[PDB]
């Protein structure tokens, strides 16, 4: 499976 | 809609679950890489990998 | 031991959900009976879902 | 990801 992505910036 | 390539196993509590073959309503995609999705099997609503998912 | 190249999420009682990275002792067809060394649980995990 | 293979014979 791809490899999981980072997660998203903080608001 | 979007469909799920692969199975996806929540990592916290606001991602969401899904099996390949769901079909996935994107609710946001504005804010990363994990967009927040909407189960059509389950209704349940939370994060998902961008890239384990493809339109339907 | 084994390893997770997928997630897999269970779809029946006795299915052993996992994540990509899993370590996996199989203890026994296409569905092999499984014991999570990361979470402990055990289920039947299909086969060509991991590797050696 | 891999079909799923079918379910063990009884």
């Amino acid at each position: 499976a791809p490899p999981l992505p980072p997660r998203n910036r903080p608001r | 809609t979007f469909v799920a390539l692969y199975d996806y196993e929540s990592r916290t509590t606001t991602d969401l679950s899904f099996k390949k073959g769901e079909r996935l309503q994107i609710v946001n995609n504005t804010e990363g890489d994990w967009w927040l999705a909407h189960s059509l099997t389950t209704g349940r609503t939370g994060y998902i990998p961008s890239n384990y998912v493809a339109p339907s």
